[PDB]
RNA sequence: GGAUUUUUGGAGCAGGGAGAUGGAAUAGGAGCUUGCUCCGUCCACUCCACGCAUCGACCUGGUAUUGCAGUACCUCCAGGAACGGUGC
């Protein structure tokens, strides 16, 4: 079936977002598109290369496997999964 | 009865350094124009002013903390453990007595 | 502050509490092994109250000696007293009972209704205090021992009865170096033996026995405890013989035997003590070690569902006939057919007849009660909680406009020539005013 | 009213205005200052507006906190022992208070890592060199009064008091 | 069959696990999975190069776990 | 089911994990290499596909550098280590 | 199994993270529900300042960490 | 069972798989059990580098987070339900 | 339902050299204590390639902004580097 986080990944997308990569790689940016492999392309993303020389790219896109975090929507607390 | 309390302990203690049942600061202190409403026989405080005599004459005894020390019950769990099998005992031999005296009163 | 009355008093009240409280823990029987080991835990801290008792009252004896003359005067009294009685003349004003002088200590050193348990004795059990591969006293945790003594070894064969027979012995040849390591586990084993066997009694002598014993490691250890006929005498630590009492006397206070080696009388002292203590645990549980062996033999050689359990520790109704009814009776008086009732907890009513009594039924009404909803034919019928809170806000609406509120809808002459309801005229006319 | 864990177990520990994790005493008049550690490592301020405490001790052993909140209390004195109970704060914001003496500061060196600090609204703040006092005995600060501690306040700070 | 079936014949059942984030972590768990979802409690864990802490709940995963022991005197022929 | 079970015997029989079916036939005693350079030995007490293996008679043995590394060692005798840490069995080691 | 949302971005340069610091520029022309990605007219930088054209890959998305979009697509 | 909900609700530390912590509200959970934070911070360690230099604790916030199921390895209950 | 995005893991390991530099109150071996003599784990300072470069907050002044809004992060020069993590 379908993950309550994935979910709340997907009431995450079109707005900000932050994800944070296995490399360290922290991109802070608009979640335009995600899928059920946690595949996040986003747009105007802040992407910091773990280095803190943190640059602004478009349409970046970050697989699943190496998220190591990703910060959602807080304005999604209220969200039908947890209530 | 708190301040009752307090004075019928007074009073155990001022009768624990008199000399003898007639010679205390209890006698005159009846008649010295001062309220003493437990020393009367009829009064069943009475028995508790006796009791608090009988107290503090047993901690005013040469083994109650005078001049000597206690040291059987204040170190010794052993000598603590054979006095409370003692009491149990003791306790247990008053309980069979009892039985043996309420079946003859059946 | 009579350091003598006062003081002598409340102790000598405590002590005797203790003592009873004492007496009656050990007259009461125990049940479970644990209760047995908690009764010895709670005897031990209520004579650990009675000796605290004891030591506070024996340093009495500093004001006692300069008031031992002063107690004693046969011309002094009533002064102080009419003194006192002045001091406690303050305001008698508090009207309270409290019979909590000597009660309390009854209900400090005694026993409780969900478990027994005193005043200080409501935190004290042996949850914190026994293991559960012992049980509070059943069996001894050494598989820890075993890995680590496996870990220091480095054998893969080695097992728990060839360890526990090393382990057993009184004094034997060993099977690991003195001079080795090992002794560093076997003073690990000494210090979790001398913990089991001080948490298997707290009732006997600890601080006694502990000086016995080490009385015996000071006088009849380093002495040549055990005989010959450098076979006359041996060496605990050092590992060297003696041909004589002599000789051992000259070998002892030598050079070499002090400090010049590392198993010398200055170095190996703790690793002695704690071997030494090491087999008196052993020789003074001997039953015990034995009997935790059984268990782990039981474990090992048991079937794998007792080691599991081991480690784990018609279609119709009656009627006043007495015999059920035909099936077509059952299926034409609908008794086949079940109705749910919300309101009822979801209870399933049997058939037509008895869902509609249902509604006069107390079932109902209490549950129409715990919606704060009268239970009235309005609503016959109604079966969910949320049509009958619903109709409920209609049928108190309509109430409401057949009732007349005469405060709420009466119209009162203002003396100017004014009209407000009855109500607001009265408030004002008392209203300074109106 | 007597100070327990009732108000600290019904007490909001949140995400504050600067994201992290405060908890309010709002409405507490709480004259005795104890039994805090009940918090269990998930706070970092304390707020505690409209308490009877009069003075500021009082506080258990809380290792990660970074901010304390006395506002409108009634401090006499200040109590020794902070930093060994408080090692990764930053923010006391304890203004509005009955601080008078120099000596109302003399525990107040004790934190290395105090540098933002409110003492406003206080009769300590009327005598001379004051801030000089303050930013000399605690070099570390360096937010003092909402403004920024400075070289010339740091070089009379000192000069003064040789 | 596998031996997380075996593993799921446990239930208060006295188990030191080495976790693979460097941890030794000891406890009496909750509640097995075919996952190897081992949820701990009256947990003594120990990180690599960290100090025996305690906690009171833990679920620790199955992917994250490098060994397992159990008990001393338990069967393992029955277990499995 | 039965001939799926048994096709799974089949596998572990005569597949690459003979090593596993040797000792859990004769009951021999098999070094594990673990993933971080844990060596296990001890028989094994139950195997599967994914080599999930529950052991014996174990000990875990690596080394560590306090320099010069000093060889530590351990004896679990009975232990659960799933076919994840695995990086070889060795059905016959030398010692 | 459901394939990637790639498509857009198909026959487009991306600026691609493939893992162990390996960055390489690349046409997405076709792939796999199994994120297999065909870069053509791909090359790659290494860590040092020097970039080696292999022109066309066939790259895993097992050390593709991410990729950015080089045009507006 | 789904164990995991007998412990919803709460503020709990969630482990990643390179050290760290996140103490954060669990929210719920899936079939790889992946991880939402609400009210979430990250515990990171800070590397002294010196026997001179002491070990801290630097905390980032996070909020509502997404951790995937890349992260989770052990997760402790560090505060009551809010 | 262990083969590229979540639970049968790619993890683990070790901090560049050297100078008649310094400590190990309670813990090193051996030259069979104390004293001296050497060797296998750290930091504090000097030297070499302050390990280098980066950007991110940060501190010291000067310097420009008086501006109504829901936030990665927001003025500019400068230096020191107390901190973060990226390639070698």
């Amino acid at each position: 079936s379908i993950g309550v986080p994935i979910k709340v990944l997907h009431e995450a997308e079109g707005h900000i977002v932050t994800c944070e990569t296995n490399t360290g790689e922290v991109y802070r940016g608009k979640l335009i598109e995600a899928e059920d492999n946690m595949n996040c392309q986003m747009s105007n993303i802040t992407v910091t290369y773990r280095d803190g020389r943190v640059a602004q790219l478009e349409q970046v896109y970050i697989r699943g496997s190496k998220i190591r975090f990703l910060i959602l929507p807080d304005m999604l607390k209220n969200a039908p999964m947890l209530k | 009865s708190a301040f009752d309390l307090d004075v019928v302990k007074l009073t155990a203690q001022f009768v624990a350094r008199n000399g003898r049942q007639f010679l205390t600061q209890l006698m005159q202190k009846e008649q010295r124009n001062y309220q003493f409403d437990f020393l009367r026989p009829q009064h069943s405080l009475f028995n508790y002013f006796t009791k608090l005599v009988e107290q503090y004459t047993k901690i005013l005894i040469p083994p109650k903390g005078l001049f000597s020390k206690l040291k059987k019950e204040a170190e010794n769990p052993r000598e603590v453990l054979d006095q409370v099998c003692y009491r149990v005992e003791w306790a247990k031999f008053q309980e069979r007595e009892r039985k043996k005296e309420e079946e003859e009163k059946e | 502050m009579e350091t003598i009355l006062e003081q002598q008093r409340r102790y000598h009240e405590e002590k005797e509490r203790l003592m009873d409280v004492m007496a009656k823990e050990m007259l009461t029987k125990k049940s479970t092994l644990r209760d047995q080991i908690n009764s010895d835990h709670r005897t031990r801290a209520m004579q650990d109250r009675y000796m605290e008792v004891s030591g506070n009252l024996r340093d009495l004896y500093d004001d006692k000696d300069g008031l031992r003359k002063e107690e004693l005067n046969a011309i002094s009294g009533p002064n102080e007293f009419a003194e006192f009685y002045n001091r406690l003349k303050q305001i008698k004003e508090f009207h309270r009972k409290h019979p909590n002088e000597i009660c309390v200590p009854m209900s400090v050193e005694f026993e409780e209704l969900l478990k027994a348990r005193e005043n200080p004795s409501e935190e004290a059990q042996n949850l914190v205090e026994f293991t559960d591969e012992e049980g509070y006293g059943r069996y001894l945790d050494l598989h820890d021992c075993y890995l680590k003594y496996i870990n220091l070894k480095a054998s893969e064969k080695l097992d728990y009865i060839t360890y526990l027979s090393i382990f057993d012995q009184l004094f034997d040849i060993p099977k690991e170096r003195k001079n080795a390591e090992y002794k560093r586990y076997l003073e690990m084993l000494l210090e979790y033996l001398q913990d089991y066997t001080d948490r298997v009694k707290p009732l006997q002598d600890q601080n006694e026995l502990f000086g016995k014993i080490q009385a015996e490691f000071e006088k009849k250890w380093e002495n040549g405890t055990f005989p010959g006929w450098e076979e006359r005498a041996q060496r605990l630590f050092s590992t060297k013989g003696k041909s004589l009492e002599s000789l051992d006397t000259s070998l002892f206070a030598k050079n070499p035997k002090s400090k010049g080696t590392k198993r010398d009388t200055e170095r190996n002292k703790d690793i002695a003590f704690l071997e030494a203590q090491i087999y008196e645990y052993v020789e003074i549980l001997g039953e015990q070690r034995h009997l935790t062996h059984e268990n782990v033999q039981r474990k090992q050689a048991r079937t794998g569902e007792e080691r599991e359990e081991e480690e784990e520790e018609k279609n119709l109704p009656l009627g006043w006939d007495g015999k059920p009814i035909p099936y077509w009776l059952y299926k034409l008086h609908g008794l086949n057919i079940n109705y749910n009732c919300e309101i009822c907890g979801n209870y399933t009513y049997r058939g037509p007849k008895a869902f509609q009594r249902h509604f006069a039924e107390w079932r109902h009404a209490h549950g129409m009660r715990c919606l704060g909803i009268p239970n009235t034919a309005h609503f016959a019928n109604v079966t969910q909680i949320e049509d009958a809170v619903s109709l409920w806000a209609k049928l108190k609406l309509q109430k409401a406009s057949e009732r007349w509120q005469p405060d709420t809808e009466e119209e009162y002459e203002d003396s100017s020539g004014n009209v407000v309801n009855k109500k607001t005229y009265e408030d004002l006319k008392r209203q300074g005013l109106l | 009213v007597k100070l327990t864990a009732e108000l600290i177990e019904q007490a909001a520990q949140y995400t504050n205005a600067v994201r992290d994790r405060e908890l309010d005493l709002r409405g507490y008049k709480i004259p005795v200052i104890e039994n805090l550690g009940a918090t269990l490592d998930q706070f970092d301020a304390i707020d505690f507006s409209d308490n009877e405490i009069r003075k500021l001790d009082g506080f258990p052993l809380l290792r990660r906190l970074k901010t304390l909140l006395v506002n409108n209390n009634r401090i006499c004195r200040i109590g020794e022992g902070l930093d060994q109970a408080l090692p990764c704060l930053t923010e006391l914001i304890l203004t509005n208070n009955s601080l008078v003496e120099l000596g109302d500061l003399d525990p107040l060196a004790s934190l290395k890592s105090l540098t933002y600090l409110s003492i406003l609204r206080n009769p300590v703040t009327n005598k001379k060199h004051y801030r000089l006092y303050v930013i000399y005995k605690v070099p570390q600060v360096r937010v003092l009064d909402f403004q920024k501690v400075k070289l010339k306040e740091r070089q009379e700070a000192e000069k003064m008091f040789k | 069959m596998k031996l997380v079936r075996f593993l799921m014949k446990l239930s208060h059942e006295t188990v030191t696990i080495e976790l693979k984030n460097g941890t030794q972590v000891h406890g009496t768990i909750t509640g097995v999975d075919v996952s190897m979802n081992t949820h701990l409690k009256a947990v003594k864990m120990t990180l690599k190069n960290r100090e025996p802490v305690q906690l009171e709940t833990l679920s620790i995963r199955g992917n994250n776990i490098r060994y397992f022991i159990l008990p001393d005197s338990l069967p393992l022929d029955t277990l499995l | 089911p039965e001939e799926l079970q048994k096709r799974e015997e089949e596998e572990f029989n005569t597949g690459p994990l003979s090593v596993l079916t040797q000792s859990v036939k004769n009951n021999t005693q098999v070094l594990i290499n673990c993933r971080n350079n844990k060596k296990l030995l001890g028989r094994v007490k139950a195997f599967d596909r994914h080599c999930n293996m529950v052991l014996e008679n174990v000990k875990e043995m690596w080394t560590e550098v306090p320099s010069k590394p000093v060889n530590k060692d351990r004896y679990i005798s009975k232990m659960f280590l799933r076919g994840d840490s695995v990086i070889v069995v060795l059905r016959n080691p030398l010692i | 199994a459901h394939p990637p949302e790639l498509k857009k971005f198909m026959d487009k340069k991306l600026s691609l993270k493939l893992n162990g610091g390996r960055h390489v520029q690349g046409i997405l022309r076709g792939f796999d529900p199994f994120m297999n990605l065909v870069i053509d007219e791909c090359v790659e930088m290494a860590t040092s300042g020097q970039q080696n054209n292999i022109g066309m890959v066939v790259i895993r998305g097992n050390s593709i960490i991410m990729l950015e979009a080089l045009e507006r697509v | 069972s789904s164990k995991m909900l007998q412990h919803i609700d709460y503020r709990m530390r969630c482990i990643l798989q390179d050290g760290r912590i996140f103490i954060g509200t669990f929210k719920a959970f899936d079939k790889h059990m992946n991880l939402i934070l609400c009210d979430c911070d990250e515990f990171r360690k800070i590397k002294p580098k010196n026997s001179k230099q002491a070990e801290r604790e630097e905390k980032r916030v996070l909020g509502l987070v997404l951790l995937r199921g890349e992260n989770l390895v052990s997760m402790t209950v560090e505060g009551p339900p809010p």
